RNA sequence: UAGGAUAGUGGCCUACCAUGGUUUCAACGGGUAACGGGGAAUAAGGGUUCGAUUCCGGAGAGGGAGCCUGAGAAACGGCUACCACAUCCAAGGAAGGCAGCAGGCGCGCAAAUUACCCAAUCCUAAUUCAGGGAGGUAGUGACAAUAAAUAACGAUACAGGGCCCAUUCGGGUCUUGUAAUUGGAAUGAGUACAAUGUAAAUACCUUAACGAGGAACAAUUGGAGGGCAAGUCUGGUGCCAGCAGCCGCGGUAAUUCCAGCUCCAAUAGCGUAUAUUAAAGUUGUUGCAGUUAAAAAGCUCGUAGUUGAACUUUGGGCCCGGUUGGCCAACGGGGCCUUUCCUUCUGGCCAGGACUUUUACUUUGAAAAAAUUAGAGUGUUCAAAGCAGGCGUAUUGCUCGAAUAU
């Protein structure tokens, strides 16, 4: 039979046994131990508002060498610090410090994304006047 | 592991390119016309049949 | 406005709400949508029965236009009819006049006001006209 | 707390986004038949996936199912009263053929092109949708209306609605009026 | 066992007595970013994830507890107390409960009006009338879903492509189009008489009078190395700036950055983030793998668990009712006979007695809430929907429905 009971009587050995194996899955193990809400500095919520504290420049390791413009924030639902990337040619002239910006991921579920080491969110929106209007100069960033 | 990258450079490129204007051109049309537009571009009068067809070729 | 039509579909005698009812179908070719005096004026001197005691609703025209389809009700007399329409009807045709009152809110603040007073007050008027003196 | 009010989606966007083959075909399909959208493919082909998986599932039971009979009969004669199955073709394994260009050419557009009358397919849709022809006395403005067996000997233009009379229209009266203003008084 | 208590059964509680009760077939404890179900998403089959939320059931009114009234409450738009908040005060005292409707603060990625009204649906009362933030109407509303404007048709013009013909000029008609000249028709987007709509309106469906020529009434969003439809065009930059889901571009001729032109894909939508489903035969019952890629326990014994050899009325013969299809076979069905209980008496499948191996499996049926899914009918103008509707003597009326399946 190769490995598994065929018998009638055996749903029992083979419900146990699925649900021993479904530990080995990443996807069944981070949903089932909560990685989102303790883990994973988001509340495994989808995007985060938090404050600018400084400008990094985060040197680019091993090939595409240059240095990628991110900016350290603090979480306003959590305080934790998180390194996030400010995308285009530009754009750290539009973010400045003490503002708020909203951070998405990089559509890589954690995994920080490119050639950028550690860093593993975007800036969306800056003083809540969304930098991609920003930087294709249709709005206007306010005053304070 | 690195961190501390110089931010003097940023916006390089997009500050110092030569700005250029959008030419004024007649409207394409919208819609159910421009798919009209498409079709007899793609396979009525069918112009560069060089190899097979090139949608986008350059001066060639 | 070309002697358009009535026609009267679904005729039912209801004689224990006093009254016939009835579609109707209104073929207005080349006119707009004709009117509810109209269509009374064009029921009653076609049941014979007096306008005041003719009521119409309903009719939302066709698309494209040129028909339209309503609700018909024709009483026995026009004093069955003001027993047995609604009021805003009965506005409409000019055989109630609409009483009006003060908002909703005023009334229910007013019903509140008077909920806080036992009695009729008028005791309790005085009494704080004489408080007046302390 | 009311009662909820059902809908669905009418169509499919398929599962490559980029094949040359079905872009090529697609674009065929609407200059051919003078469409708007991909959309309006779509949801011929939802249309299609529905009818042909209702057939299978009649198809994979025994005849002289009563299931089967009453089914197959209702979904043949309801293909077969929009003329999108044809006369001869009766009996339930023709409608599992039966492709696209059968519904997209039963339309009121195509078939307002066919019956003279439009002589574009782009003028039988503009047409279409700028208040002309209709059908019984009823003005339809809807270019996928599905004309019937009973009803493609109907489709004429409006009583109402110049091309059937009723009025010159608004850029004639125009015209007129100002044909009647520098000439005379 | 007896009592008490209760509306009543009951360790529900008390007295006396006994030592039981559950558990590897997972008890007990823990977690739940857990109210349960009808259902939702995903479309080979099997599944996998979700269900706070229109219906059903439960629970709660800041946290606990206690109670009055009543048929019904352990009620909070009732009371009492304590705790946590919190309001007025003449400082003595008083009053509180928006997880009802609207609104505000906070929280956060995250969610509407302190509007109109009982006209409809229904409920309450002493009741035809009163009341109803239940509910309906409207404002906001790109949460989703339906339909589908942003143009159509000419003619002329050079240019073809066809061809009658070619000794050798070209065009003339069947016209496909590229046209920076041109032409009158057509419509709703809007606005607006009126009428309808409506409790009163707004909107829709109607419709006078206005309202299309490009300065419009002007379609966007993402992309053009591969995946993956679509440039090796031009200018800028020079491992910088930046792009890039992945592989990779950028170090002076960058098809990948920043722009212009052109093109592509979807289109009143399109992109991004996170979660989940397919993909995924990468959770495998269907249906994975285990010599060497991850993975056969060092070895045998061994309990629960799972699995477990063959055998007992088979055959033959007669008869009867059928249901498809061309007298006929076939397909199933039933009664007899072949050594062949039918549980057995009593007096008419009833109904008193006496008893009978037990399950699993399967067919048929009941009893099965609606909505949702599947699906029949039906021209909401089509459609999503809805459950309507269709016909005549359309000045006094006829009728089919509202299936079925899971």
């Amino acid at each position: 039979g190769k490995g598994k009971p065929r018998g009638l009587n055996s749903a029992r050995k083979l419900r146990v046994h699925r649900r021993n194996n479904r530990w080995a899955e990443n996807n069944y193990k981070k949903r089932l131990l909560g990685t989102a809400f303790k883990s994973s500095p988001f509340g495994g919520s989808s995007h985060a508002k938090g404050i600018v504290l400084e400008k990094l420049g985060i040197e680019s390791k091993q090939p595409n060498s240059a240095i990628r413009k991110c900016v350290r924030v603090q979480l306003i639902k959590n305080g934790k610090k998180v390194t996030a990337f400010v995308p285009n040619d530009g754009c750290l002239n539009f973010v400045d410090e003490n503002d708020e910006v909203l951070l998405a991921g990089f559509g890589r579920k954690g995994k920080a994304k490119g050639d950028i080491p550690g860093v593993r969110f975007k800036v969306v929106k800056v003083s809540g006047v969304s930098l991609l209007a920003l930087w294709k100069e249709k709005k206007e960033k306010p005053r304070s | 592991a690195k961190v501390h990258g110089s931010l003097a450079r940023a916006g390089k490129v997009k500050s110092q390119t030569p700005k250029v204007e959008k030419t004024e051109k007649p409207k394409k049309p919208k819609g159910r016309a421009y798919k009209r537009l498409l079709y007899t571009r793609r396979f009525v009068n069918v112009t560069l049949v060089n190899g097979k067809r090139r949608m986008n070729p350059g001066p060639s | 406005s070309d002697a358009v039509t009535i026609r009267t579909r679904k005729v039912i005698s209801n004689p224990l709400l006093a009254r016939k009812q009835f579609v109707v179908d209104v073929l207005h070719p080349n006119r707009a949508n004709v009117s509810k005096d109209e269509l009374r004026e064009k029921l009653a001197e076609v049941y014979k029965a007096e306008k005041d005691a003719v009521s119409v609703f309903g009719f939302r025209t066709q698309f494209g236009g040129g028909k339209s389809v309503g609700f018909g009700l024709v009483y026995n007399s026009v004093a069955e009819a003001k027993k047995f329409e609604p009021t805003y009807r009965l506005v409409r045709y000019g055989l109630a006049e609409k009483v009006e009152k003060a908002s909703r809110q005023q009334r229910k603040q007013k019903k509140n006001r008077d909920k806080k007073i036992f009695g009729t007050g008028k005791r309790l008027a005085k009494k704080v006209a004489r408080r007046n003196a302390d | 707390p009311r009662a909820p009010r059902t809908y669905s989606k009418t169509y499919s966007t398929p599962k490559r986004p980029y094949e040359s083959s079905r872009l090529d075909a697609e674009l065929k399909l609407a200059g051919e038949f003078g469409l708007k959208n991909k959309k309006e493919i779509y949801r011929i082909s939802f249309q299609l996936s529905k009818i042909r998986r209702a057939a299978r599932d009649l198809l994979t039971r025994d005849e002289k199912d009563p299931k089967r009979l009453f089914e197959g009969n209702a979904l043949i004669r309801r293909l077969v009263r929009v003329g999108v199955l044809s006369e001869d073709k009766k009996k339930l394994d023709y409608v599992l053929a039966l492709k696209v260009e059968d519904f997209l050419e039963r339309r009121l557009q195509t078939q307002v092109y066919k019956l003279g009358l439009a002589k574009s397919v782009h003028h039988a849709r503009v047409l279409i949708t700028q208040r002309h022809i209709a059908v019984g006395k009823q003005i339809v403005n809807i270019p996928s209306f599905m004309v019937r067996l009973d009803s493609e000997k109907h489709i004429d233009f409006a009583p109402t609605s110049p091309f059937g009379g009723a009025r010159p229209g608004r850029v004639a009266r125009r015209n007129a009026a100002r044909k009647a203003e520098a000439s005379g008084e």
